[PDB]
């Protein structure tokens, strides 16, 4: 019924949209490793991990 | 391992296929009798 | 009336997280009872 | 009870085969939940059937689950 | 999808979501009302095979209760959809009475076979009378079909 086939090709068409959109940022894995880049992220990352490990209020103060 | 190669050529298929099956979606849209009763 | 009294309560005592964690069931039986009395309201109005 | 007399052990999986199963199971998986969702947002209140939606979730899942697991070992993550 | 967030019906779009339940049945009840008139053009073949007169005879009789009961309940939901207000009643009478038309056509197909199995119609003149026949057969069919879109 129409709305089936509307309905699927909604999905399907959304669904490699996504797949597409992870997909393509794979380049720089791929050729090096999974590991942070450039400078002003490692920042993040520490954080990131204390916030991980410290939990949320001693991060606030910390 | 996969390489960025096969990679491209994956990603640029998908894009391929992606824009062919929406130019196929408006077809199928303007086609609809409901759409335009 | 209980989910506006808990926010005295947060304000002298518990923290976010555990306000929250009152809230989410005091706010879900309230909105359940909300929309049942509010459905019936509105046929009463309606009829 | 001793090393020399007694046997051995391996997956009956052999090394070559899970890059097949993973395909396999992982497309029927796909296409039982694309039936899924499109009979889902399709049907309507008085045209739904339980029993439909069940076996065809239930179905999706046998495949999905296990198409994921022999990916997992492709990839080489062993459980 | 089971649960339903709602306070205030819209009886309108209860009516659209009825009506179009009761569309799908009533389609899929014309669907076999041409698949019984694929039965009975098979049963027709299943004469011209046999000569056995019995064996269309009971197909005419099944036709004439299974399409006649399927016909009524058609005519009983389009009361429902009559009551809702629905401009597709009056087009699924319109598909009626163009299928009794193609019924009429059918009939007149086992006649002709019956007669060219008798020997009473011959082969040359057969083919014509079959190839006008299913001809505006085709086209009433085609005609449904549109009106079935219509809906």
């Amino acid at each position: 019924s129409y709305e089936k086939q509307d309905t699927l090709l909604k999905l399907l068409i959304l669904s490699m949209a996504a797949v597409l959109s992870f997909s393509t940022r794979l380049f720089a894995v791929l050729r090096f490793e999974s590991v942070i880049h450039e400078f002003d992220p490692y920042f993040n990352y520490r954080t990131t991990r204390f916030l991980a490990e410290e939990g949320f209020y001693k991060f606030h103060n910390w | 391992m996969i390489t960025d190669v096969q990679l491209a050529i994956f990603a640029n298929m998908l894009g391929v296929s992606l824009f062919l099956l929406v130019v196929l979606y408006h077809y199928v849209a303007v086609n609809n009798p409901k759409k335009q009763e | 009336a209980a989910m506006l009294g808990l926010m005295y309560v947060y304000w002298t005592q518990l923290n976010m997280f555990q306000t929250l964690k009152y809230l989410a069931i005091l706010g879900s039986v309230t909105f359940l009872a909300g929309n049942r009395m509010l459905a019936q309201q509105a046929v009463k109005r309606t009829a | 009870m001793e090393l020399e007399a007694m046997s051995r052990y391996t997956s009956p999986v052999n090394p070559a085969v899970f890059p097949h199963l993973t395909v396999v199971l992982l497309a029927i998986g796909m296409f039982f939940t694309a039936w899924f969702f499109v009979y889902e947002v399709t049907s309507t209140k008085y045209t739904r059937d339980i029993y439909k939606e069940l076996l065809i979730s239930l179905v999706a899942s046998l495949f999905m689950g296990f198409g994921v697991l022999f990916l997992l070992l492709w990839v080489g993550i062993y459980v | 999808v089971r649960l339903d967030f709602s306070i205030t019906k819209d009886p309108a779009a209860e009516a659209r979501m009825k009506v179009a339940c009761i569309t799908e049945q009533v389609l899929t009840l014309v669907n076999k009302r041409i698949g019984l008139y694929r039965h009975f053009d098979e049963t027709v073949n299943r004469y011209k095979q046999s000569r056995d007169i019995s064996t269309l005879n009971s197909g005419k009789k099944s036709l004439e209760t299974e399409h006649k009961a399927l016909t009524s309940e058609i005519a009983l939901l389009q009361s429902r959809l009559k009551t809702e207000g629905s401009d597709l009643c009056d087009r699924v009478s319109e598909m009626q009475k163009l299928d009794a038309q193609v019924k009429e056509l059918v009939l007149k197909s086992a006649v002709e076979a019956e007669r060219l199995v008798a020997g009473k119609l011959k082969k040359d003149t057969y083919i014509e009378n079959e190839k006008l026949i299913s001809g505006k057969r085709q086209e009433l069919v085609t005609k449904i079909d549109h009106i079935l879109d219509a809906l």
